[PDB]
């Protein structure tokens, strides 16, 4: 079953083609887990969900 | 409106990196201040023929008329020059013919009248007197005097006050005198095979009348042809008979119509449109083109501030 | 060094009474039009 | 508004 | 012939409700339509009872 | 032949697993973040042949430049060169590119 | 049917450009060699 | 080169002619002014178009064109999204319906058809003569707006000056735009100058290539290295 | 449920619109829209509320038919897992397989592309659709008495990638806001 | 099969699941214990 | 039949943005005169009284939607709580701006107002400011209603 | 309350080209990106590409084989 | 794949927290890109040789956010048509439609007067009376007859030589699907292809579909029986 599976994405991903390393910075980003500044902006980004407010905030982040 | 790539040393020579381009007053206005001088009466420069024609041309245009042919030039825009790739040692010109727009002379449209002193006739009207002249109708008779419509449309319709929706008719007659008709608002949806009045003479739009003016141009047969058509047992020979009949229209003895354009005297985007018109992102877009000449050297400033930074 | 063309090849030739019936434009019809162009060049701003 | 509707309504077609 | 009423309900009448037959798949039903401008329709519907 | 999948593979499998194993993509690129094969191959520049032989052709400019330095024009197309210039400050703009639609028309018709 | 709509003249579009007739003659020779 | 034809005369202008269809014909020359071609004198009606073509007396019909202005055209996203450019919207049928119609018999007239009329339509169809457009000029094409834009914003002729000729002269052919009508700028100064100018000049742009090719192999050998 | 159900899509009516057959500018034209209409590609028809938007949905050319091609997910298949086809030569003009006839397919296995277009403001009064429903809808059995006996002529079946096209009309006031 | 009604019923049209909602059935039978 | 559940997520995620500047490449005429038009053209001096009817109805309308608005006491709190929010924010930059201007000149809190009632923390000069500026507006639309009216 | 449509297209804002409704119109606008039916796979296989990349349908079972 | 980068990252998102912290986690280091768009992938190398490795990325990066910009114009046109409300966004007109002159195109627009049919509710045109209209709209009359009027011919143009196989079974042969036609054929030849095992991508022309796996087949099977004749 894990072999189908496989099989499938990677055929999938590879119909691409019928027309430095990255997982060294994709592995350096401050993810939430399931340093300042993010919380503030998530808890704020929150709290102003239903009015227009809201808009300003996109503005802020990277 | 078939084009060509150009592939010859001895033609590339003749024109490099493409032909120079004609400029001067666009068509609209070629005719201004010649005609004005003329009129004036100063000694004005004579138009000098084009280069490709030669003795033997100037004698036949000035003979019996121009042809399509004096009119077709050409132009070529030179590709990628003499060493880039094979297959073009020396390069290769685009060479596509046109007409030009100045062809045509000091020929305009018909001026628009002044539609406030100017009599008026109710579409009613003229629903009755296209269905006089429409041999296609019950109400013809071959004795109505030959009418001349000139059909404006309006064009500063979106750009300053005054402007009206819908057609407006103007008819002459054999007098020489002339009416006009307000064809605004359609009034009922017909097809243009379509003969029936609208049971209520207020409901005449520009729907019915153009159902007329269509159904006034069809083609009259002689019922021999006809005979011709459907008698003869043959095929070849009714095929003959079709090919062979022929036809009148009783609308070149009655009308004349004419399709215009009410130009306009206010351009879209200029400042006597903001006059009449004025709103927000207007004044906004304005004063950011005024900065961006004026004081959008605080895009150098920028740099200024970057020398402390 | 010039080449010389006969002007009365470039002039046209007409024949204005061999023209329709009411083809050419009289007095009174050209000022009316002239005063028409005018009036449609200030009807805007005046208004 | 309900004086000017009858006038007003032919902007659509109706009644 | 498996629907046996039509009701033409609204405010505008465009919307019918129709009452499916015994004689139809899946029993008996009450299905709303909305309807097309189709001058053809009035008399399909009452020529098949 | 022999390319990639059955060097590193080759007596690892069947001929069986050879076909089941090639039909997956060419062999690793962009939808992995890797670099292609073809798109790093524009990332090359040319080779020393590119060197010596824009060396040869520069000689051949030289060549070819100094055998200008030691040209002088001959008598007949100075005297054309008289006339053409006298021609250049005797018209305008307007004629200048009338007789090049003339010139142009002359190659054209023949 | 149809509409007897008419302007009195045209407005050609005249009164950046490089990448106009970049892409123009770009295209064009790219035809040219795709010809053969 | 023979210079072409330069002259001066008073004309009488035209009676100005009202035939229904258009106004004006005031023109009493053969020519027009900035172009060099025949401009027309003979207009057609509507019944006049639509009784040569059900008789046949018409055999092809051309149409002016417009711009058709970028934003109007639905084949990618609009511009302001800040995709990669399209290259051009194809041009419309002429706005304001100009034509020019071609007779049996070698003649050709103006006329104003609205393009999409009922009965033309029709009996175009119905007759099979031939419909065509005409294409744009250069100077209204809005792919050639550089090209125009230069020949207004350029010089005509280079200035060649080695002290004693000040001599107009030819543009390279890089950026020629017409034709070598005049004199190279080679010949201006080999024939008015001096091994000076030559010398130098050929100096100069000799090691101009060779500093070309060798900023070439230098940014090589730097790459590979 | 029965209630439940249909409440829910009331209150919650802008997450039922289409995101699975739409990706991106997803526009055809209104000619080539037409085009598909006449010669049957149109699966099914959906016009909007306002009756002056509509949301076009067309199979993929292989998942049309019930033809065995390997790009459709082998649903239908034989004892010996091969998938089944059902064509029919088309014995009046046969040596072209596109005029040949077979099978459409259950409208819950089609693979849908989603296309959006604009009509114009006479689509009603022109008359197209209302052409293209009478001209579908009025062809069906037939009764021979020659042969004596119930027949379906052959131009009232689906050639190969053609379908029946279903026009479905939404109600405006069920959208609760 | 003449007087087959070619509207199959409310009944035998089986279901078919968007991706969402394999989603959650992957998830909810992957954490079925 | 299977039932169905509400989604609370990102839901629909398409009006959390405004994109008409993007989509009509920036970087209502027709209207108001079809409606004259009409009034004048299906209903002796009768057309000017329509036209009078009409822009009186829709003033009248508008306001009166106003009013009856802000007759909500929730409304009124929320644009006290606003008022108090602008005063302040004013008050900040009426300090730095003054303060910065005559060093120019050199060169060459919230919960008692937020708990207490509306009128007693706002002067009557202020609202005397507002009713004479009123006045001065509107003081003389009795002669020019006179003279449109009369030739 | 305040919103208009034009009366004559009926908000729609766009009429007719019945010259096309029976080299070929040249007043009615410019294809669409979709008209070309031999392009739709293709497009269609690009699009499917980059969507299978985000999707995470079976990201359940893809975390447990990490 | 996860290390791979080829889907998405090992916990960027569950549905369980806050979209709030699931953005953030999406726009940390463009996650919100497939590899094949990512500039970071590409940011080492640009050359003499092309100097497309790193503008023809970026130039497939702007169509790509086109495409989602539409994606969203559009769904906010079917909302706003799901209801009976005008539409936002005024696109330009397409292969079959022109402008509307009236208007500019613009289709409505605000007015400070308060539009009463919306007011009061009338809106809608009464089902039968939009039959009236198109019933009288497709039925036109003919009130004169050829007995008078010398007409015997049909409007239209070309009359006389207006009047001059097996569509009545089978019938028309449709002409959209011609391309498709030499696949058929090739899926009849070859019967075996029509089994539960083979999984083609698909597509129509040589270079897509069923014609890869064909041409695959026939060309390593030639290839590996020459390989047989080396030994
Ligand atoms: C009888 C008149 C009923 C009005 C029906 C016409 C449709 C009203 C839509 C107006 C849109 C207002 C708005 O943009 O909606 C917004 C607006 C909120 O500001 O909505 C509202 O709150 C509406 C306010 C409530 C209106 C009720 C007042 C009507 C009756 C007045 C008193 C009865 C008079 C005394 C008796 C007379 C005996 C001779
Ligand atoms: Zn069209
Ligand atoms: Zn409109």
């Amino acid at each position: 079953l894990r072999s189908r599976m496989f099989l499938n994405f990677l055929t999938e991903r590879n119909k691409y083609y019928l027309n430095q390393n990255l997982r060294d910075i994709k592995i350096k980003a401050n993810y939430n887990n399931f340093t300042m500044f993010r919380d503030f902006w998530v808890w704020s980004y929150n709290n102003t969900q239903t009015n227009a407010f809201n808009q300003n905030l996109w503005w802020l982040l990277p | 409106t078939a084009e060509r790539f150009i592939t010859d040393a001895k033609e590339l020579n003749a024109t490099g990196s493409g032909l120079p381009i004609i400029d001067g007053p666009d068509w609209e206005e070629q005719h201004w201040a010649a005609l004005k001088a003329m009129s004036a009466g100063r000694p004005v420069a004579l138009p000098t023929p084009h280069a490709k024609f030669g003795p033997e041309d100037l004698q036949r245009i000035a003979a019996s008329g121009p042809r399509l042919e004096d009119l077709t030039l050409e132009h070529a825009e030179r590709l990628a020059g003499p060493g880039q790739l094979p297959t073009a040692p020396d390069g290769v010109a685009l060479a596509f013919r046109y007409i030009p727009r100045s062809v045509l002379g000091d020929f305009r449209q018909e001026v628009e009248p002044d539609w406030r002193s100017l009599p008026a006739m109710s579409p009613a009207e003229l629903y009755a007197g296209l269905r006089a002249r429409n041999w296609t109708s019950a109400h013809y008779d071959p004795a109505a005097e030959p009418w001349r419509l000139q059909v404006f449309s309006c064009d500063y319709k979106h750009t300053g006050v005054t402007g009206w929706p819908g057609y407006r008719v103007v008819v002459t007659s054999r007098g020489g005198r002339r009416r006009w008709v307000d064809l605004a608002e359609e009034g009922e949806l017909v097809q243009l095979t379509e003969q029936a009045p609208p049971a209520s003479p207020a409901d005449i739009g520009y729907s019915h009348v153009f159902a007329q003016l269509y159904q006034a141009y069809e083609p009259r047969y002689s019922p021999e042809a006809l005979a011709a058509l459907y008698g003869s047992s043959s095929s070849k020979g009714k095929a003959a008979a079709a090919a062979a009949a022929q036809h009148d229209t009783p609308a070149l003895r009655h009308l004349d119509v004419s399709y215009h354009g009410t130009g306009s005297a206010v351009a879209p985007g200029s400042g006597t449109a903001f006059l009449m018109q004025p709103s927000w992102d207007a004044v906004t877009g304005a004063i950011r083109w005024g900065l961006e000449r004026s004081g959008l050297p605080e895009l150098r400033a920028l740099r200024d501030s970057l020398l402390p930074e | 060094r010039r080449e010389a063309i006969p002007a009365e090849l470039l002039l046209v030739k007409e024949d204005p009474s061999k023209l329709p019936a009411g083809v050419l434009q009289t007095r009174e019809q050209l000022k009316q039009a002239q005063r028409d162009i005018n009036w449609a060049g200030k009807r805007e701003q005046v208004f | 508004l309900a004086l000017l509707t009858p006038t007003l309504l032919t902007l659509t077609g109706q009644s | 012939g498996h629907v046996a009423r039509v009701r033409f309900y609204g405010p505008e009448k465009n919307k019918v409700m129709a009452t499916t037959r015994a004689s139809a798949p899946g029993g008996e039903r009450l299905c709303k339509v909305v309807l097309p401008p189709d001058p053809e329709l009035l008399d399909h519907l009452v020529s098949n009872g | 032949s022999e390319d990639s999948v059955e060097q590193e593979f080759g007596g690892d499998y069947s001929e069986a697993s050879l076909e089941y194993i090639r039909a997956l993509g060419p062999k690793k690129g962009a939808p992995f973040a890797e670099v292609d094969p073809a798109e790093q191959a524009a990332a090359l520049p040319p080779s020393q042949a590119e060197c010596e032989a824009a060396k040869a052709v520069l000689e051949n400019y030289k060549r070819d430049i100094d055998a200008l330095k030691t040209y002088r024009p001959s008598e007949q197309e100075r005297a054309a060169i008289d006339a053409r210039r006298a021609l250049a400050l005797e018209a305008t703009p307007e004629e200048l590119t009338w007789l090049k639609m003339r010139e142009y028309y002359a190659t054209q018709r023949a | 049917n149809g509409h007897l709509s008419v302007v009195s003249n045209a407005n050609l579009l005249t009164g950046k450009r490089l990448n106009s007739y970049l892409i123009y003659v770009n295209q064009n020779l790219k035809k040219f060699i795709q010809l053969n | 080169p023979a210079l072409p034809a330069r002259a001066t005369a008073v004309v009488a202008p035209l009676p100005e002619k009202n035939y229904g269809s258009l106004r004006g014909g005031r023109w009493p020359f053969l020519y027009d002014n900035v172009y060099g071609l025949p401009v027309v004198r003979q207009v057609a009606s509507y019944g006049e178009v639509l009784e040569g073509i059900r008789t046949g007396r018409i055999s092809q019909v051309l149409w002016f064109q417009a711009p058709r202005a970028v934003t109007a055209s639905a084949a990618a996203p609009p511009p302001g999204l800040g995709g990669p450019q399209q290259p051009q919207p194809p041009p419309l049928a002429s706005p304001d319906g100009r034509c020019l119609v071609r007779f049996a018999n070698g003649q050709v007239k103006q006329a104003v058809i609205p393009p999409g009329e009922p009965r033309i339509s029709q009996a175009l169809q119905q007759y099979g003569t031939a419909v065509s457009y005409i294409p744009l000029e250069p100077r209204y094409m809005p792919e050639l707006a550089a090209m125009r834009a230069r020949g207004a914003q350029e010089a005509v002729l280079g200035e060649v000056d080695t002290g004693a000729v000040a001599t107009p002269v030819e543009l390279p052919e890089d950026e020629r735009r017409g034709a070598a009508v005049g004199p190279t700028a080679f010949e201006a100064v080999a024939a008015y100058g001096s091994p000076e100018q030559l010398a130098a000049a050929l100096d100069d742009n000799y090691q101009a290539a060779a500093g070309q090719v060798a900023a070439l192999l230098a940014e090589r050998e730097a790459w590979v290295a | 449920a029965i209630f439940w159900n249909k409440l829910l899509d009331r209150v919650q009516y802008k997450e039922n619109l289409p995101q699975a057959g739409l990706v991106g500018d997803m526009r055809i034209s209104y000619a080539k829209f037409l085009e598909l209409l006449k010669d049957q590609r149109v699966k099914r028809l959906v016009v909007y509320g306002d009756m002056r938007t509509a949301v076009v949905e067309v199979p993929h050319p292989w998942s049309a038919s019930v033809l065995g091609h390997p790009a459709t997910h082998p649903f239908y298949e034989d004892s010996a897992h091969n998938r089944v086809s059902m064509l029919r030569p088309n014995p009046a003009a046969p040596e072209d397989v596109t005029q040949w006839f077979c099978a459409e397919m259950p409208e819950w296995d089609m693979e849908k592309y989603r296309f959006y277009v604009d009509l114009p403001g006479d689509f009603w009064e022109s008359g197209v659709l209302q052409r293209h429903l009478a001209a579908q809808r009025a062809e069906g059995a037939v009764w021979d008495p020659a042969s004596g006996q119930y027949i379906l002529p052959y131009r009232a079946q689906k050639k190969v990638f053609q379908v029946s096209t279903e026009v479905q009309l939404l109600d405006p006031q069920e959208s609760w806001d | 099969e003449l007087m087959r009604s070619a509207v199959p019923a409310p009944g035998e049209v089986p279901n078919r699941n968007s991706r969402g909602q394999v989603a959650e059935q992957v998830r909810a039978i992957l954490d079925q214990y | 039949q299977s039932e169905h559940n509400v989604k609370i997520f990102h839901n629909s995620w398409w009006t959390h943005l405004n994109i008409k500047n993007l989509v009509n490449n920036q970087d209502s005429e027709f209207i108001n005169s079809a409606i004259i038009k009409s009034i004048n053209n299906k209903t002796s001096s009768e057309k000017e009284t329509m036209q009078l009817l009409l822009m009186s109805s829709s003033i009248l309308l508008h306001l009166c939607a106003i009013i009856s608005l802000v007759s909500i006491s929730q409304v009124r709190c929320f644009v006290k709580f606003h008022l108090i929010l602008l005063y302040k924010l004013s008050n900040v930059y009426n300090a730095i701006l003054n303060q910065l201007s005559n060093k120019l000149q050199k060169n060459l809190g919230f919960l008692v107002e937020w708990s207490s009632d509306f009128i007693t923390i706002i002067p009557e000069n202020v609202d005397i400011y507002i009713w004479n500026v009123f006045s001065k507006i509107y003081r003389t639309i009795p002669l020019s209603f006179i003279s449109t009216t009369l030739g | 309350l305040l919103q208009h449509k034009c009366q004559r297209c009926k908000g729609a804002g766009v009429m007719t080209c019945p010259a096309c409704l029976g080299g070929g119109c040249r007043v009615c606008g410019t294809a669409c990106a979709w008209d070309a039916e031999s392009e739709w796979m293709e497009r269609w296989g690009e699009w499917e590409s980059r969507l299978a990349y985000y999707d995470k349908a079976t990201g359940p079972l893809m975390d447990e084989w990490y | 794949p996860y290390d791979a980068d080829a889907n998405l990252g090992y916990q960027i998102v569950d549905p369980t927290a806050s979209m709030g912290e699931n953005v953030w986690n999406m726009a940390q280091v463009y996650n919100s890109l497939p590899p094949e768009l990512n500039p970071l992938r590409t940011q080492h190398l640009a050359d003499r040789g092309g100097g497309n490795t790193q503008a023809a990325v970026e130039a497939a990066r702007s169509a790509f956010d086109a495409q989602v910009v539409m994606e969203a114009a559009l769904l906010q046109n079917l909302e706003a048509a799901a209801q009976d409300l005008p539409k936002p966004h005024r696109l330009p007109p397409t292969a079959g439609t022109v402008a509307c002159n009236e208007c500019g195109g613009a289709a409505w627009g605000y007015s400070f007067f308060p539009n009463t049919a919306v007011m009061f509710g009338l809106e809608r045109p009464f089902w039968g009376d939009t039959l009236a209209r198109l019933s009288k709209y497709w039925n036109p009359t003919q009130v004169a007859d050829p007995a008078r009027t010398g007409q015997l011919l049909p409007y239209g143009e070309g009359g006389l030589r207006r009047l001059l196989a097996l569509e009545a079974v089978v019938g028309k042969a449709p002409a959209t699907t011609g391309r498709y036609r030499r696949d058929l054929e090739l899926l009849l030849a070859h019967p075996e292809l029509r089994d539960g095992a083979l999984r083609v991508p698909g597509g129509w022309g040589p270079e897509g579909g069923l014609q890869t796996y064909l041409r695959g087949q026939q060309e390593e099977q030639a290839r590996m029986q020459r390989r047989r004749d080396l030994a």
